[PDB]
């Protein structure tokens, strides 16, 4: 019954998958031994949905794990959840990507994939009935943004009609710690573009602006980036995990999110959000949840959507809530900030309303945004792209591995034919 | 005798399901296992096994597990035939084409068998009453596909749609004007009265009648169960004038293709304010000429009226009731078309409206459902085939339904037999 | 797996090789005889017997025996296995042509026999950790023929080197020039990432930041082995951002032959000056772009960055670094080239620095190593040309290189190979 | 493992050895006997470069000892420490060299070399790896001047490739005891030129000069002036004797010493030296050390370094000192003094380092200087050698040896060409 198979792939991707799976457990009342300890039937009603059931009344999470390195496999398995998943989906190499794409695509993982996607098929053949495939992986370095692609490839051509969905962490220029992110990330969204189904757009810029400006925390590390990134994964399938008022499958979204084919690329975001400190003074009522949930500063890309207009919007709240008050503030929103949305779409929000809000919280909203200012993001990395390949500065380490020149003329091609599709409907 | 197979598609369809099953188990006395404690007033809505147990003549169609599956759990589990509770695999996605071409055509032969195994208990089968949503996937799609086909297996037989239709302002969707406009042609060609209700409409109803500042779905499917509780209150009971389902139709439905009438309900009130105000049969009928209480956000008074059929129930009396319309005759505000020299229908049935014990809606002695077939509805059609033309000028969602084996030339076709329909509403007004 | 190979040739690799060794021993808890009392955080640098000895994955050559005899007699006479610990009879006098085709062809064998039983426990060997003199006989000529065979027998793997370099006025000889530019083929040809080092450089840290007036080379070669220890620490040890051995080369190194980085290590400071100031991630940060702190006698200013990593270790967390090099790129001085916008590779590994109980340095919470490509190296090359160039117009000390086997038009071959690498480092500023 | 065979000729050459012999036998702890009886395992570690150990744990030194008179090798036999050599080692004749050039090169010593050089064999043979020849002997007088370049001749033809390394002490005109050593050194620097690898020039003048304004000696003898050059026979090979911070091989001094085949003729010197009634009053520290070490009174030679050029200067310096202050002071050196330093060699000064100081002093430096100023000695012998030429004076002595004037003609062209040689360079 609507099976996700869900597939990490780096330090990042592993890293954010990591703890999507503490927080999903959290949600599903699943001990880190794998058994069931929660208070409720609807927790373990749609336990399929993430998690094959196993001897004993364990619940094994069908995940696979890929990597081409094995310290973050040692990582993760010492880790807080990490006897929970099954030791053969821990899939990987010894010698890493060296954060080159070449290295992902077209050796170390080419080598790899083979002993990947027989286990993506183990899991899926064990499913009912299979909606989609959810991948975590970053734009930068070598193996999320180069194997992770080649990956989609694979899946894409073997599972035509399933929702691909990936969660991808993506460069910026002010929080950058590595040389050639421009081409690895350039490399890889000429992937993306032509096969996944939706994408979520996500920047550490952006994750460090939440942790700095919204939830006051001093010293933000990456396992705080990691639960801003899972509070929205978990968010976007929970229609296809708990009841509601207006269910929304993953399908469901894409068909009222995508426009024209290729414009599937979202920024996510979540409320409530707020400094621990100030929780005793703010009511999480839906009209504070729409206010924090459309604001600039709530959303997990650096690009503002002053710079641009909304195509689609999704808003997928939880709780016990009001139909005419969701319905109410999702008109005045699009009313009141006219100039931000497309005026050739008649309605721009679509909802959904489950009735089970995240464990500890009365209310939730998780935002997913199609906007015309993710060009900025595209725009910023091609800008950056460009200054290195006018000079072919660190080429040979992509050439040596067999790429060509012509690879990343054709690459940079498709990102600004990416950029010019959304900036013509600005 | 006068049997009605109820069939409930999508979430729309199924919710307002599990708000009728509510609301009838309560008005014949039926437990929420089936049985009934200690006349066949039941049987329009209930087959009876030799246990002594009550099972709804209904259909509950979805294309997904989960609303389904949570009827399945809930209170009803008891109530219902276990194989006609219906699932798929795979919601249709907010898609017209999932639910019609690609994925409903897998369930559709379940549900007929289904329909036909209630048939068959039927010994003299009145009509169906087909619940959903206009701007679903399976809502206009799956609905779409089983009346094609239950209009050639029964075709005699008189079907009664209740459509939760596009608002004004409101909206779940992006592509709720596609679905609608695709949905057109099941109403005109495969069905026989047409009901469509409009959440924006109730919410504002919710807002000044009943007190309620923020309501919740389960607040509309109370106001939508309560007017076909009306509808078949003269199939079920004791009346002074019982209302015969194709008696309605020869009254409501002037031309083949005008079967789209508006329906209102009075007293809708609350409990506090119904103490302070006597709800006197001549205040409840002139309750339902007031665009206040139309549950379609159009306005009558821009329209001319064709044929009402006012439906009243309870302590009603016909003395009170040609006193009563007679006033709306007086009134110049209120527009009769030229033809229509007679314009009421009247029903009178000895019932009075159940309560629901969890309900916003006050107890009263009398209510009234007025349905009521008006040139003014053609505007809340001229919202929506506007809505249509902004994104399909763009093609703006067309891959999605093109994807899943639809013809693109489908899109044309229906937004020009919707302009036909919206035509032919404005030509009987002359 | 992740395993280093570390060859320390003549008497400057050996030494600074005996304190690499001092460094790792105590960093790992291994105890001068090879033991270790109480997670394989060793395996890069120790093979371990079953005997519970650690040994260590090094050859240590020298032409001469005086240097290596006492490494067999000091506290490490236990640690290393005694045939990898490998010398000659015959010193190779400064003269390069002794080193690489006449006294040194005949131990060569010897040392590649060793090399390939350490190559052969190695389960994934990341590569080739070389330490030498620029100035030496054995460390230029025994080098330079030890890395033409390396590169055709390890083809693959990476060849990083740590050379002592001829500094502006201090120096041991007056054929190191010679020696020097003999060796330039050897580092552009057969090596993939050199570190340059100047022992007048480091002279000038010690006295400003340590405070030692007059220190000896044992000071130097526990600064030397530190910034090793900082390059390798991500093979050894958790990080939140661990760096590769090849993901360093693929930030560092722009183009083939651009691969002579700047090095430099902070906190440098004695104990008595570190508790009178915090040592933050931006101070420490800061202080690797002083020119105070290369060690190279050679201005970065005079230069443009190309590119940096950034190798911090010990308490650091990645919002600290960030907001750290956003000061570096907001500072108009630190100049980067306009074709590397991104500029930093970082690294952050959560294991302190070691300090070793004799040392001069300080115990601190946190260190980075940054290793810097930058256009400046090529003064500290413009330098030693003109040194060459003096003597080579007199031919002034050619008969004992010429008497040694060598061709005389390799120092012309040398010198125009020179200003190539001279020229390509100029070449890529605009 | 580089050894040395050490050879001593004439009255000279014994004496300046037989003391050199007592200095070393002390720095590596060895008794009169033959027996160790040093501290120090540093002292045992490389006996072998200098002594043949044998049975009962007695060490015999590598030296041979030629003379043509018995009467010096009763003397050293005799001597404090004459019982330490081998028996067989002591290789001599009956009649002397008359002061003759030609008895010691012709008729002499002629007779004698089969019974020498057959030795020379036996030690070289008994090497496990011989570095060189160091041999000791005077430029006056026939034997030392004249059997010993026959036996450098000899042993260069036979043992090419080794490193041959003289100690020479030559004649002056204020301090001669002898009508005839203008031709019998003239005879002699005409091989030395040409054969030896290393010729460190010493001069009793010099050596006076040393003894009566430094070390202010109110009688200095031969065995005061004996002790002056065996310190710095000591201190050159200390660095393949001991270990060090910078070691120095023979030939790794003559690789940066000697930019021109011919130009091998050094200048030694020596730190510290006091009167033994101020060395309270002074602090031996390396800035000290340096100071006299390049004061024109501490060197060998009579010859002014302000009368020329260094080409290289050699500091083997002795002791726990900073590789920074005497990087320091070998660099203030030649850029304070730049004037008396070639400028076409850009550095002009080597250094060597051992951890190990003579025995009582807390450092040493050992100097060598090859200087432009050299000329000052090979001229003013020319100059002495024409005036007896041109007049024929003394010559039936050596022509009645055999020898012919053609070759006095001869060693003095090739004096000149010596002169001319550094001159070219200043
Ligand atoms: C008393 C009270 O209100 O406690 C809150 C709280 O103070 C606040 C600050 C919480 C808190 O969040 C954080 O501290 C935080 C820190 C860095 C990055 C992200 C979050 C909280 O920790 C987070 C925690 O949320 C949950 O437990 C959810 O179920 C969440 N899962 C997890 O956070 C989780 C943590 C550890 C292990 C497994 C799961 C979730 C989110 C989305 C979808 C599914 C589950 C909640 C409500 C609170 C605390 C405990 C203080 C907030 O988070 C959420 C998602 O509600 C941060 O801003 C909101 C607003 C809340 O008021
Ligand atoms: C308390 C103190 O400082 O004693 C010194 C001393 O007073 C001085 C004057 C010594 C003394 O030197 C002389 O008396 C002397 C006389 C004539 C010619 C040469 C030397 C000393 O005798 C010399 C002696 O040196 C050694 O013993 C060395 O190991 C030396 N070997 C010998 O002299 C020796 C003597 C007898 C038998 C065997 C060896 C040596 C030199 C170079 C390389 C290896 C070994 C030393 C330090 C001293 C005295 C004892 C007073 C000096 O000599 C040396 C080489 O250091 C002369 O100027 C220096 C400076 C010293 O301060
Ligand atoms: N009154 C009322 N309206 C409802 C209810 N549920 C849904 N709606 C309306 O139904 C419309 C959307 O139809 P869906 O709920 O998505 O219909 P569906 O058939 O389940 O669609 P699919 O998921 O694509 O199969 C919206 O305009 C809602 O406001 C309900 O319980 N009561
Ligand atoms: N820091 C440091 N520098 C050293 C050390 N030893 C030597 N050097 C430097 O090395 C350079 C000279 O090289 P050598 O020590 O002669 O090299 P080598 O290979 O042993 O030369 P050969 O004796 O000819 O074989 C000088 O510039 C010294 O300053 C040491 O232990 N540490
Ligand atoms: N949010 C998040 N970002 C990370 C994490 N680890 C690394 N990153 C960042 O995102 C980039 C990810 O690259 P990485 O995953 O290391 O490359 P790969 O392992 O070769 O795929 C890094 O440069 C970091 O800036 C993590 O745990 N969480
Ligand atoms: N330093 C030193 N010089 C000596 C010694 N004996 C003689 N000389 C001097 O140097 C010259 C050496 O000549 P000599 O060795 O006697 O000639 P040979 O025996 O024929 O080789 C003499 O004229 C003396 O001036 C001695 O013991 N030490
Ligand atoms: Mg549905
Ligand atoms: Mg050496």
């Amino acid at each position: 019954m609507r099976e996700i198979v869900h597939i990490q792939a780096g330090q990042c991707g592993n890293q954010i998958g990591a703890k999507f799976w503490e927080v999903i457990s959290d949600e599903h009342g699943i001990d880190p031994t794998g058994s069931y300890h929660g208070d409720s039937d609807l927790q373990l009603e749609r336990i399929n949905v993430y998690y094959n059931e196993a001897a004993g009344n364990k619940y094994v999470p069908r995940a696979i794990l890929v990597d081409l390195e094995p310290g973050t496999m040692d990582s993760v398995r010492s880790g807080p959840f990490g006897q929970i998943f099954r030791p053969d989906n821990f899939v990987f190499g010894q010698s890493g990507a060296g954060n080159n794409w070449a290295k992902g695509h077209y050796t170390e993982g080419a080598e790899l994939v083979d002993s990947v996607l027989d286990v993506v098929r183990k899991e899926s053949e064990s499913c009912d009935c299979l909606q989609g495939f959810q991948l975590t992986h970053s734009l930068g370095g070598g193996t999320g943004s180069g194997m992770g692609t080649l990956l989609i490839s694979k899946i894409r051509e073997e599972y035509p009609d399933r929702i691909m969905n990936t969660f991808s962490v993506m460069p910026s220029p002010k929080v950058s710690d590595t040389v050639v992110e421009p081409y690895n990330a350039t490399l890889s969204v000429h992937q993306l573009v032509e096969n996944t189904d939706e994408t979520y757009s996500i920047d550490n810029e952006a994750l460090y602006d939440i942790c700095f400006r919204t939830l006051k925390l001093t010293t933000p590390t990456y396992g705080d980036l990691n639960h801003l990134v899972s509070a929205t994964m978990s968010g976007v399938t929970t229609c296809l995990r708990f009841p509601g008022q207006l269910n929304a499958d993953l399908r469901k979204l894409a068909v009222n999110m995508v426009p024209f084919p290729r414009l599937h690329f979202f920024m996510p975001g979540f409320a409530p959000l707020t400094s621990r400190g100030s929780q005793q003074y703010r009511a999480l009522t839906v009209p504070e949840l729409t206010q924090q949930m459309f604001d600039s500063k709530n959303m997990m890309a650096a690009c503002d959507p002053r710079h641009g207009r909304y195509l689609t919007v999704a808003a997928i709240f939880r709780g016990r809530m009001s139909m005419k008050e969701v319905d109410e503030q999702m008109l005045n929103v699009q009313n009141k900030n006219s100039s931000y949305f497309v005026e050739w779409i008649p309605n721009n929000v679509k909802t959904a309303v489950c009735d089970i809000p995240p464990r500890g919280l009365k209310m939730s909203a998780t935002f997913i945004g199609n906007s015309t200012a993710i060009q900025e993001l595209f725009k910023r990395i091609s800008e950056q792209f460009t200054a290195m390949f006018r000079r072919k500065a660190f080429l040979h380490w992509y050439t040596g591995e067999g790429m060509d020149e012509m690879e990343f003329t054709e690459a940079e091609s498709n990102m600004n034919d990416l950029v010019s599709e959304y900036q013509q409907y600005q | 005798m006068r049997e009605c197979i109820s069939i409930h598609v999508g979430q729309a369809g199924v919710q307002i399901g599990n708000a009728c099953w509510e609301l009838y188990c309560l008005e014949h006395g039926i437990q929420p296992d089936g049985q009934m404690p200690s006349d066949d007033s039941f049987n329009t809505f209930f087959s009876e096994t030799g246990a002594g147990k009550h099972v709804p003549r209904a259909v509950f169609v979805d294309l997904e597990p989960t609303v389904i599956d949570e009827v399945r759990t809930g209170t009803y589990r008891q109530l219902f035939h276990p194989e006609q509770l219906i699932t798929g695999k795979e919601d249709a996605a907010n898609n017209y084409a999932r639910g019609h071409y690609t994925i409903g055509k897998e369930i559709i032969d379940l549900v007929l068998d289904r329909i036909r195994k209630l048939a068959d208990q039927c010994t003299g089968l009145q009509g169906f009453l087909v619940f959903h949503s206009f701007g679903g996937g399976t809502g206009s799609g799956f609905t779409s596909l089983l009346m094609e086909r239950l209009s050639v297996d029964y075709g005699k037989k008189s079907k009664l749609e209740f459509s939760i239709y596009p608002a004004p302002q409101v909206s779940t969707a992006v592509v709720e004007p596609y679905n609608s406009i695709l949905t057109t042609h099941t109403t005109l060609e495969h069905s026989d009265c047409a009901f469509m209700v409009d959440n924006e409409a109730i919410y504002d109803i919710c807002r000044r009648n009943l007190d309620i500042e923020r309501p919740t779905y389960t607040n509309l499917n109370r106001l939508i169960s309560q007017i076909v509780s009306s509808i078949t209150a003269s199939l079920r009971f004791d009346g002074a004038l019982n209302v015969d389902l194709t008696e309605f139709q020869t009254n409501l439905v002037p031309y083949p293709r005008i079967h789209f009438p508006l329906a209102t309900y009075a007293p809708v009130i609350s409990a506090e304010k119904a103490y302070h105000e006597q709800l006197s049969v001549a205040e409840i009928t002139n309750a339902c000429f007031e665009p206040a209480n139309q549950m379609v956000k159009c306005d009558p008074r821009h329209g001319k009226y064709m044929a009402c059929c006012l439906l009243y129930r309870g302590d009603v009396v016909p003395k009170d009731v040609n006193a009563a319309i007679a006033t709306i005759k007086t009134k110049r505000s209120i527009q009769f078309v030229d033809w229509c020299p007679t314009g009421f229908k009247v029903g009178i049935n000895y019932q009075p409206p159940t309560v629901v014990p969890g309900g916003d809606l006050a107890k009263v002695q009398r209510a009234v459902c007025m349905l009521s077939n008006t040139t003014a509805i053609a505007e809340a059609w001229a919202r929506l085939d506007h809505k249509f033309d902004l994104m399909y000028a763009k093609r703006a969602f067309v891959h999605w339904y093109v994807g899943e084996g639809m013809e693109e030339g489908e899109f044309s076709e229906a937004r020009e037999d919707m302009a036909a329909l919206e035509k032919d509403y404005e030509e009987v007004g002359v």
